[PDB]
């Protein structure tokens, strides 16, 4: 009984963020598939104690 | 320092409802608000953070909106457990200053008061004092009169009573009306609680005979 | 300035991205400047939305259908979502590497024009160390640290003290 | 997930000092900034903050009267306010302030809030009454000071139907409670207690309230 | 002898990022812009439920197999979910003529 | 440097980008940095130029046409059409908002340098007030003036005045 | 830095990016920073690696073949194909323009960032002469020379010498 913008065969997704990495085939207003495992952008500064 | 000023001060919607409470700054506060939720006495709760950013394990129906001066909280549709206090929190430069507070009430069907009469304990009797207890259980809205009799005579102001906070899953409410004796009491016979309600045809009377 | 010549960051420092340590005989310890934290937030917030909102897509099924005697048109589709998956998989992991270095870059920017606005007003009555610090010639109560912090900072009143120094 | 909890006098004489402290298990108390929080009756007011290592900071309306301290030993964290009135009571909330982050600073872990009374009134001890009787039984907790008094029912056991009402300032300037509970009437043939703890007098009373 | 240090912030944050001069810098702040989670269901999308067929295909739902009698279609939905068990279409052996268009054009209803 | 040290900008500064506006007995007056200002056009053009002329498009005809019993590759068709729609307004966005970073700290680069090759030539002679600008401790007349405009200044000859002073 | 305040450079440096030319008593001679070469090198390296292998292609046959009745799809791969090589030499010809633009600025960052760590320990030791030199006002040997190189440079052992010159 889930309510989602975006539906792919494994599973819905909601976001929010501009790219996915679940599925290629999708139904909806979806982010854009790509075959990347992260794509972390730093807000923060260099770390170092 | 910085002034929050806050709208409205109390709502009542019922559940699906869209509720909105806006927060205003004197000054120029970026997105340095926050959102508050206290419930009856316990410790505010944080829900929103950074003006519309939301608290991790907080329900989605909640959400912020705004920058600058003018803010808001929306609850998409209001649930049971929504009855409490909402704060805004201003955290751009120091003193840190809250908003003055919205009471939010749930409102629901109208229910009947289930009404219950008590006498003063025996062990209370033995001090010189006796209290007889009427108790209004669980019922909607808050707003009920009672009225005190001792025979056909109506009490003045020698009474006070006390509402429980709105119940977190069905929205009713409690109301114990107190009667404060000895000499008085030992006096007379018949003890009434009459009890005006919108959910009843006519007022109810639960009353004893002492002893 | 960042790990350049201010060597590393303060695990004490809780409350802010960028701020100062001071030490005189009132006490010591580590203060976050709020101001310049607040802005490099309210500008990396607007990176941060930029690179989403900007990101606006239509209604789409991705999926086709075709039957035995039309594999050629199949292979377009694989085509089309393989071409899509190539500029999107690029264009996304750049972006992200050249904003990062970018942020970083920002980041230093603010460390380093900070420490060049107490040095800036400072000048004779201050020993550069190196290390992001500035060890006073003469006696700077809370007052004198809070003056240089906000920005109002009176410099000749100290300078024949430190001149003896 | 942090633990902090509040202890003090609760009851205070004007003109004195205030002392409260905030125990905290879970983090260090070397490693954050912490807040005092009070809320009167009116809104949310925000004392000040305190660190370790260091330059606390108060709010301008209080700072004269205002001292913080942090304890490393027993990981504890102090609040005087001196020369009180009236105005000062309150409840008291200890809560910390988080690092900096995308947010970034803000009050999430806070403590559950201690309520400090300012008057030259004595402690009381309460008398407790029980309100013999689906049934309808209860407990009357009756001449106290000052707030707060717990109530539970068979060593907090029950919990089902039970309504433990807000106090009510009496002529006297003492404080009247009642806690009721809704039970089944074919269970009576089942003992019914009620637990009263007041704090300030050191009152511990049980209660078998019986038909 | 009295001292002023101007610095920056440090955690215990152990979050990597890469910029095209560096790899694996740890930073003390990140935000995540690919998404790689899903709740594992079949949702509603556009707030409208999707037409599901179990055991049955479309060319057994449209032509009302036997084996697709136990199948109540609603009003509307906004996609069509077939399973890896959805053999039941024509029990008796043909062509469906234009069947991957007629499944395109009753995709949503 | 814009909106950083010196506090805003001279809507009296008519003919230049950047420029001096100095104040002497022979009299007063905004004089635009010709040379600069040049060179940030040349520069900036080049910029505009290079995002314009890059872009060399095929000849193309959009517009297909599909009958009642060809609504897969219809839907195919206007996949194709909605991905380069959405990977051009994601691109084209994107690069206005990091262009216009880079023109604006380009030109925050041009002011600075040009405030700190004023700073390198005259030292001792003037005092820095801030906000852009330098008190002379002495007689600085409309060739002195110049001198430090083209960069042919000469420091000793003052600095004896600029002592006194 | 590079073609800014220090005019050009030297054929004669052979084996750095960026370094020293000395001049004393016991000889003369240029000198590469090789430390800041390396890095230099490293992170460009990293720079150009990330724009090759960020690029993971998928298996396609782009050919395709369509009969006299089948022109509308034959025109819709040419419109697939036509789209793809509009958006890829759009993006691969304006990131070379921007990372161009970024490793020449990242080369001018560590020639300036080199001179303003000599300038850094010496002060009143040697005078600028701008064009990336500083004439020293006393005798600075192969020793001295390298304790400006290294970073462990003594201050105040020569300034009473520099003070008379
Ligand atoms: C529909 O249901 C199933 C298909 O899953 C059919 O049952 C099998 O049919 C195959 C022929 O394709 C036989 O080889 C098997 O022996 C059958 N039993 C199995 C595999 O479970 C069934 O015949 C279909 N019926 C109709 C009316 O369409």
């Amino acid at each position: 009984d889930c309510n989602t913008t975006c539906q792919t065969p494994k599973g819905a997704i909601n976001t929010s963020l501009p790219f996915q990495n679940i599925h290629p085939i999708t139904i909806g207003k979806c982010p854009k598939y790509v075959k990347s495992t992260k794509l972390r952008l730093a807000t923060g500064l260099r770390n170092v104690p | 320092d910085i002034q929050m000023t806050q709208s409205p001060a109390t709502l009542s919607a019922s559940v699906g409802d869209r509720v909105s409470i806006t927060c205003r700054a004197s000054q120029s506060i970026s997105s340095w608000l926050a959102w508050y939720q206290q419930k009856p006495g316990k410790a505010p709760k944080l829900l929103i953070y950074k003006a519309s950013s939301l608290e991790s394990g907080v329900p989605s129906r909640f959400s912020g909106s705004g920058s600058g001066s003018e803010f808001t909280l929306t609850i998409s549709s209001l649930q049971p457990d929504d009855f409490a206090i909402y704060y805004c929190q201003q955290y751009n430069s120091y003193p840190w200053t809250f908003g003055q507070g919205t009471k939010v009430e749930i409102k629901r069907t109208v229910a009947a008061p289930s009404v219950f009469i008590f006498p003063p304990s025996d062990e209370q009797l033995k001090s010189g004092t006796a209290s007889v207890v009427c108790l209004l259980n669980n019922f909607y809205p808050r707003e009920a009169k009672v009225q005190w009799k001792v025979d056909n005579a109506l009490q003045s102001g020698n009474s006070q009573e006390s509402v429980t906070e709105q119940d977190s899953k069905d929205s009713t409410y409690s109301l114990s009306s107190t009667l404060t004796s000895k000499a008085d009491y030992e006096k007379h016979k018949v003890y009434a609680c009459e009890v005006t309600h919108q959910g009843l045809s006519s007022p109810v009377t639960k009353s004893f005979n002492r002893g | 300035a960042i790990a350049g010549f201010i060597e590393g960051g303060w695990t004490g420092m809780v409350d802010g991205w960028y701020g100062y340590h001071h030490q005189n005989e009132q006490g010591s310890g580590y203060a976050a400047d709020l101001k310049s934290t607040q802005n490099a937030i309210d500008k990396i917030t607007n990176k941060v939305n930029s690179v989403i909102e900007k990101m606006n897509t239509q209604f789409t099924a991705v999926g086709k259908e075709f039957n035995h005697l039309e594999k050629r048109i199949e292979n377009l589709n694989k085509k089309v979502d393989d071409g899509f998956l190539d500029i999107w998989t690029y264009n996304a992991e750049l972006l992200v590497l050249l904003e990062n270095e970018r942020t970083l870059d920002y980041h230093d920017s603010n460390v380093k024009n900070l420490y060049e606005k107490v040095r800036n007003q400072l000048k004779n009555n201050a020993k550069e160390i190196g290390n992001g610090c500035f060890e006073f010639y003469h006696k700077c109560d809370n007052t004198c640290m809070e003056s240089v912090k906000n920005g109002t900072y009176d410099y000749p009143k100290y300078s024949e003290e430190a001149k003896l120094n | 997930q942090v633990q902090l909890q509040e202890s003090g006098p609760g009851l205070v004489k004007p003109s004195e000092t205030l002392s409260l402290t905030c125990s905290v298990s879970g983090a260090s108390i070397s490693s954050y900034y912490w807040i005092w929080i009070r809320q009167p009756g009116k809104g949310l007011e925000w004392i000040g903050r305190f660190y370790t290592s260091g330059s606390p900071n108060y709010n301008p309306s209080l700072r004269s009267r205002v001292t913080m301290s942090v304890d490393t030993s027993k990981n504890q964290f102090s609040l005087k306010l001196t020369s009180v009135t009236a105005a000062d009571t309150a409840v008291y909330y200890c809560a910390r302030e988080e690092h900096i982050t995308f947010g970034g600073v803000i009050v999430r872990y806070w403590g559950q809030g201690t309520l400090v009374t300012v008057s030259p009134a004595s402690t009381k001890g309460p008398s407790v009454f029980p309100l013999a009787p689906t049934a309808a039984l209860g407990c009357l907790v009756k001449d106290y000071f000052p707030e707060p008094v717990t109530v539970s029912w068979n060593s907090g056991a029950l919990t089902s139907g039970v309504h433990t009402f807000p106090a009510v300032l009496q002529s006297s300037g003492l404080y009247s409670l009642s806690s009721v509970v809704t039970v089944p009437s074919s269970s009576l043939g089942q003992t019914y207690i009620c637990n009263v703890n007041h704090k300030p007098s050191n009152t511990k009373v049980d209660k078998k309230v019986e038909p | 002898s009295d001292t002023l240090c101007i610095g920056y912030h440090a955690n215990n944050s152990t979050d990597t990022v890469d910029t095209v001069l560096e790899k694996n810098v740890t930073v003390t702040h990140s935000v995540n812009l690919l998404e790689d989670k899903h709740n594992g269901k079949l949702c509603k999308l556009r707030g409208v439920a999707p037409l599901h067929l179990g055991k049955c295909n479309i060319a057994g739902w449209i032509l009302g197999n036997p084996e697709c009698e136990s199948l109540s279609t609603a009003s509307s939905w906004s996609y069509i979910v077939e399973t890896s068990s959805s053999d039941n279409g024509t029990c008796y052996p043909g062509d469906f003529i234009d069947y991957e268009e007629l499944r395109e054009q009753l995709s949503s209803v």
